[PDB]
């Protein structure tokens, strides 16, 4: 009957779904386990940066109170 | 010449704490220490210079570290819990972690006896009189 | 009159069009919250509030920002 | 830098199914009507990008102002679409 | 990673690309009461594969035509719609262009050149004739699409299409500004050269302008890059105005509601094709000259006073 | 529900604006003390780059007027590395 597009759709959205997730766990692969700060303004990159250099070399690095 | 200040005279403690550490009690320093900021700031701007309030900065950054040595003391654990909620958002947004400000909120007030800020309330122009000098003929108007 | 109702039936889009551009064009200059457009930006504190040299008669904000004088926004709160 | 990165992969990706669809299978109008809506085009794409900075003068303390600028944008960019229809030039 | 990322974001867009080609074939079957691609490959999954492997094949024929410009112009193509993937705002997108929506609004524009020059360079009566009849509908419904944005950026505050996650926590930005929705779904349905909108390869009014003389290599980069858009344009509807749920904890969620909204609206423009005749190039023109670009206008303003008399300015973040 | 939410989503943005309000008085210093330094670091080597050079007096404003004239992106990092100087140059623009 109809019950056959499905299966060309299901790889459709297998690959529709992918990119999403993917993007969204590269980041918090590569940042850290943290979101990648996203600099919209200078502040935020001033910020950021600032994060850099109080440790590591990295922002996501991040220290605390006990510092 | 340029009369550049030399190296010693701008070495001070430094607060290099993750900009996240900051945001989150961002709202009580706002109000623990805005007493010499402030007066630092008058001076900044009305002398223009840098090398003319280098001294002022050193005790702006001065009131801050205690800031953090009195939380460190007392209801660390807390703010330690809040930060680490708000820096894993990727705009460090206030919102996503309010559970853990209420705690923090709540204890250092209750120990520290500090408050948070109401909405506003650090946006309202404030007056600290500097006793340093107003200065004159600033940029050398000649 | 008429022409309006066939007008309504028949190209019935610029009517609709116009009378948007009307509701648009009165909304603003009737409404109890047009004045806090004005505010509710003004507000927002983009750049530092510098400070203020206290010369002496000051009835300005006291310091610190949490004495009470000074402007409040407990209109934006509960608005 | 991170765009640029994407970018060219992007035309390489292109580029090379180009080549390969190439090196693998080795074995006069009178649009006058036309023209007047292509002009009516540039000058509506102008306008528009007047109409682009509104997204942060919606913020602009003088509010009002912004309002009335707007509002006289649209409306005077409107009338003179009016005006092709009334004249009947793009008819 | 990041160019794991990369891999991610097309690979996976391109395998769906293929897909959808498929799940035109036989949804557009089924309606018309026939099986559709099942007897290559089980239930025709490996039916885009084929013809992409035999269009390949096939001499690329080079007409007796500026070469240069005839070969670019596919290039350009699949550039440009790969590229505006790019910036897309799936949870934590591939590149946080600040200004997005006028990135995807620009690369968007540039692709009409493609189409003109082809129908230039290909030298035939019938392609100039395609190209000079797309250049001007797409340049028209590009008009109306940019302007239905501005009433939607207006109310969200920003140009970037990552604001629009936060703007819609609460409600899709179709019950608002639905009347815009239609009328970006209408024109993306023009932009895509689909079916109620596709003077441009009519093939029976005109025999496919754009590609009368590609075909082979050519013919592909193009063809794929329309159907990428068709998906591509169907997902800013999916962000814009149907905007899927989002949890910052779980941050797939909102993909997986991203695909099935987009792939139902990718669905939908497949439904219209079959369902409708094609418009006439002048009722095209009219409807966005005549009809819609009056409506388009009128509610800017509406939402323009919307904002100020509701005071509902939107943050700038 | 769009005019409740912009307006509470300003009252967001205006917390978070005025909790940097609150913590600029911080950098700022920062800001200076480090600015400061990499001007006179830069001294230090401009006191040992050309002073074979005749007639070379170490640094003199390149102005008439003794008012603090802000250091230029490049005059802060020009002799510095050149990546530093890209990094402040080209590395906005460039999203993290
Ligand atoms: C009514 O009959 C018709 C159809 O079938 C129902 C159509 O769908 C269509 C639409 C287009 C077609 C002629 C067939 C659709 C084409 C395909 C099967 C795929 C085209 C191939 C490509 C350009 C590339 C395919 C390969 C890849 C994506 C490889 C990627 C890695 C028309 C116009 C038609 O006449
Ligand atoms: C008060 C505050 C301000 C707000 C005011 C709101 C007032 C109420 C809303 C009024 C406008 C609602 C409709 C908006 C879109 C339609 C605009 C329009 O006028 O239609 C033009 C055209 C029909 O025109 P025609 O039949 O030729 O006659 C013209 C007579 N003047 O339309 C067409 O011919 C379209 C042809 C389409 C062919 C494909 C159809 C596909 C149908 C299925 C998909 C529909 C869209 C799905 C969208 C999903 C979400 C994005
Ligand atoms: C082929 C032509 C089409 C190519 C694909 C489409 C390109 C569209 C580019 C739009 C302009 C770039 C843009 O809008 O954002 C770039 C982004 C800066 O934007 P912003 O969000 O402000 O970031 C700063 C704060 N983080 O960050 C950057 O500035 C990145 C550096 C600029 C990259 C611009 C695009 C580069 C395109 C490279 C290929 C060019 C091919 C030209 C072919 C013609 C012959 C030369």
């Amino acid at each position: 009957m109809w019950f056959e597009i499905l299966p060309g759709l299901a790889i459709m959205g297998v690959c529709l779904v992918i990119p999403g997730v993917s993007t969204a766990y590269i980041h918090k692969f590569t940042n850290g386990g943290k979101e990648k700060r996203v600099a919209r303004v200078q502040y935020q990159w001033y910020l950021m940066e600032r994060d850099r250099r109080i440790s590591g070399v990295n922002r996501y690095y991040v220290s605390k109170g006990l510092e | 010449i340029v009369e550049l200040p030399t190296l010693e005279e701008l070495k001070v403690e430094e607060v290099k704490v993750s900009s996240a550490v900051l945001k989150a009690a961002a709202h009580h320093y706002g109000a623990q220490c805005d007493k010499t900021n402030k007066e630092f700031m008058l001076c900044r701007w009305e002398e223009k210079d840098p090398r003319r309030c280098l001294k002022e900065g050193k005790l702006v950054n001065g009131c801050a570290l205690n800031f953090f040595r009195q939380i460190k003391s007392h209801c660390a654990e807390p703010f330690t819990e809040y930060w680490t909620c708000l820096d894993y958002s990727n705009m460090q947004l206030f919102r996503h972690c309010r559970q853990q400000q209420a705690k923090f909120d709540q204890c250092v007030l209750d120990k520290l006896g500090w408050v948070r800020p109401d909405l506003g309330q650090l946006s309202k122009v404030t007056k600290v009189k500097t006793d340093r000098p107003l200065p004159e003929n600033p940029y050398h108007s000649r | 009159s008429a022409f309006l109702k066939n007008a309504w039936a028949k190209e019935p889009v610029l009517v609709v069009s116009f009378s948007v551009w009307g509701l648009a064009i009165i909304m603003p200059m009737i409404s109890p919250y047009t004045k806090y457009a004005s505010m509710i930006n003004k507000a927002t504190p983009y750049n530092y509030p510098v400070p203020v040299r206290d010369d002496g008669n000051m009835p300005d904000v006291p310091s610190h920002p949490q004495d009470p004088l000074g402007p409040s926004l407990d209109w934006l709160k509960n608005l | 830098m991170n765009l640029y990165t994407v970018i060219f992969i992007n035309i390489l990706l292109s580029l090379t199914l180009i080549l390969v669809a190439f090196w693998l299978p080795q074995m006069l109008p009178f649009s006058m009507k036309f023209f007047l809506v292509a002009i009516t085009f540039l000058l509506f794409d102008l306008e528009i990008a007047l109409l682009l900075p509104l997204p942060w003068a919606i913020q602009t303390i003088k509010t009002s102002t912004m309002m009335i600028m707007a509002f006289i944008l649209v409306t005077i960019l409107s009338l003179g679409l009016a005006y092709e229809w009334t004249q009947k030039g793009l008819e | 990673m990041f160019f794991i990322n990369i891999l991610t974001l097309l690979v996976p867009i391109l395998i769906a690309m293929a897909f959808l080609t498929l799940v035109e074939r036989k949804i557009l079957g089924y309606m018309q009461l026939r099986k559709g691609p099942n007897i290559v490959g089980p239930y025709g999954i490996l039916q885009p594969f084929a013809d992409a492997m035999k269009l390949f094949m096939k001499e690329p024929m080079r007409p007796l035509t500026s070469m240069s410009l005839f070969i670019i112009a596919p290039t350009l193509s699949l550039t440009l719609a790969l590229s505006l993937w790019v910036p897309l705002p799936m949870p934590h997108p591939l590149i946080n262009l600040n200004l997005g929506i006028l990135f995807i609004l620009a690369t968007s524009s540039l692709s009409v050149y493609s189409i003109l020059w082809s129908g230039w360079a290909s030298n035939s009566k019938y392609s100039l004739f395609g190209a000079l009849r797309a250049v001007a509908q797409t340049i028209s419904y590009e008009v109306t699409m940019a302007i239905i944005l501005l009433s939607v950026l207006l109310m969200n505050g920003s140009y970037s299409l990552q604001t629009l996650i936060t703007t819609q926590e609460h409600m899709w930005l179709l019950l608002p500004a639905w009347p815009m929705a239609m009328m970006w779904f209408i024109s993306t349905l023009a932009e895509t050269n689909r079916a109620p909108f596709d003077l441009t390869e009519g093939e029976s009014e005109l025999v496919s302008g754009f590609n009368v003389e590609y075909a082979a290599g050519p013919f592909a980069l193009f063809f794929m890059a329309e159907y990428t858009n068709i998906i591509l344009m169907n997902a800013l509807t999916t962000i814009i105005f149907l905007g899927p749920l989002y949890y910052i904890n779980l941050p797939e969620l909102y993909s997986t509601n991203f695909m099935m909204e987009a792939l139902l609206l990718s669905s939908t423009f497949l439904w219209i094709r079959a369902s409708y005749p094609r418009f006439r190039y002048d009722q095209l023109m009219h409807l966005l000259w005549k009809n819609f670009l009056p409506l388009t206008l009128a509610l800017c303003m509406w939402h323009i006073s919307l904002p100020i008399f509701t005071a509902g300015v939107p943050p700038y973040m | 529900r769009m005019m409740r939410w912009n307006q509470e989503r300003r009252r967001l943005l205006i917390e978070d604006l005025e909790a940097r309000i609150a913590l600029m008085p911080l950098f700022q210093a920062e800001k200076d003390r480090r600015t400061l330094q990499i001007l006179r670091e830069n001294l230090e080597e401009e006191a040992i780059i050309m002073k074979d050079v005749p007639n070379w007096k170490v640094g003199e404003s390149v102005f008439h007027t003794t008012r603090w004239v802000p250091p230029l992106i490049g005059e802060m990092y020009g002799l510095r590395t050149k990546e530093e100087m890209s990094n402040a140059n080209f590395g906005f623009t460039w999203y993290t």
